[PDB]
């Protein structure tokens, strides 16, 4: 509902580089992963708009909740 | 021990002297529950923000789920990768950041018995990853039965990188539960299924996640008697030497059977 991910294009590899994306936008940094170009976040809804606009930025996408498939 | 290791033929295995030891075999799920006397667990880590303990498991379907991989392949490791919490749901980032640990601490296997209808491009970069790193990712298919002509198979198992693991019963039928789609890659036992659960219990769970782990305690097994054997060379024995039950839509390559896929 406001808790994101943020996906990257080429050469924002480090966490540094991936966070000074966001935080520039008003979003708020929680994680940034290893392999995947991709950082989460919480974002309010200007920060997901401005995010989606920004060269460096290559998907924004919800941060949706799975579920265990067991009765 | 459950009814679906000799159904999915794991005692060939066993005889042979392949339990699967020396393989690494990661439980992404709530946690594995420090509660049992032997399930050998090497080892862990926990994505869930409140819940920073692995080897707590207060859902009772992780610890159910190792139990069976183990029941499969009685000498492999498990590894406790605690991507949900207590009411059995996790974030997106919180899977994510599991399939990453299991990458970087060489995981052979990673196990997913977790689904959502809808997909995310970064889980599917995960899993993808994971594969092109050598893993093989196994997943359950869902829970989600019949809908018309549509595919109803879940997310993370939706995605071609991933073993798609549908339910039988004990009769070879599938569950009415059952997931279907052209996604489907195999099916395995996951009705009322015998494992270990949290307080030193054991009981029946049913689902897709039951039916899943059966197939990375497969995995195991192969990949302890071929280690020279790649993912792709171990995932495709698995579909190549299935025994067909039916429709693909239905049952996919149908029932592993994994003396046949091991030689
Ligand atoms: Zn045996
Ligand atoms: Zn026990
Ligand atoms: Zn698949
Ligand atoms: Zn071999």
């Amino acid at each position: 509902e406001k808790k994101y991910i943020v996906g990257f294009k080429q050469g924002f590899k480090s966490c540094a580089k991936k966070e000074d994306v966001i935080s520039e936008k008003g979003g708020k940094l929680q994680k940034c992963f290893k392999y995947v170009d991709a950082a989460s976040a919480t974002l309010n809804e200007k920060a997901v708009e401005e995010l989606k606009k920004d060269p460096s930025v290559a998907y924004v996408e919800e941060d949706k909740l799975y579920r265990a498939l067991s009765a | 021990v459950s009814y679906g290791v000799a159904q999915i033929k794991a005692p060939a295995l066993h005889s042979q002297g392949y339990t699967g030891s020396n393989v690494k075999v990661a439980v992404l799920a709530s946690g594995i529950d420090s509660s049992h006397p032997d399930l050998n667990v090497a080892g862990g880590a926990s994505f869930v923000p409140s819940e920073t303990n692995p080897f707590q498991d207060n859902n009772s379907h992780g610890t159910h789920v190792a139990g069976t991989v183990l029941a499969v392949a009685p000498s492999a490791s498990l590894y406790a990768v605690k991507v949900l919490g207590a009411d059995g749901s996790g974030q997106a980032s919180w899977i994510i950041n599991g399939i990453e640990w299991a990458i970087a601490n060489n995981m052979d296997v990673i196990n997913m018995s977790l689904g959502s209808p809808s997909g995310s491009a970064a889980l599917k970069a995960a899993v993808d990853k994971a594969v092109a790193s050598g893993v093989v990712v196994v997943a359950a298919a869902g829970n989600s039965g019949t809908s018309g002509s549509s595919s109803t198979v879940s997310y993370p198992a939706k995605y071609p990188s991933v073993i798609a693991v549908g339910a039988v019963d004990s009769s070879n039928q599938r569950a009415p539960f059952s997931s279907v789609g052209p996604e489907l890659d195999v099916m395995a036992p996951g009705v009322s299924i015998c494992s270990t659960l949290p307080g030193g219990k054991y009981g029946a769970l049913s689902g897709t996640a039951m039916a899943s782990p059966h197939v990375a305690g497969a995995a195991a097994l192969i990949l302890s008697k071929h280690p020279n054997w790649t993912n792709t060379q171990v995932r495709s024995s698995l579909e190549n030497t299935a025994t067909k039950l039916g429709d693909s839509f239905y049952y996919g390559k149908g029932l592993i059977n994994v003396e046949a896929a091991a030689q």
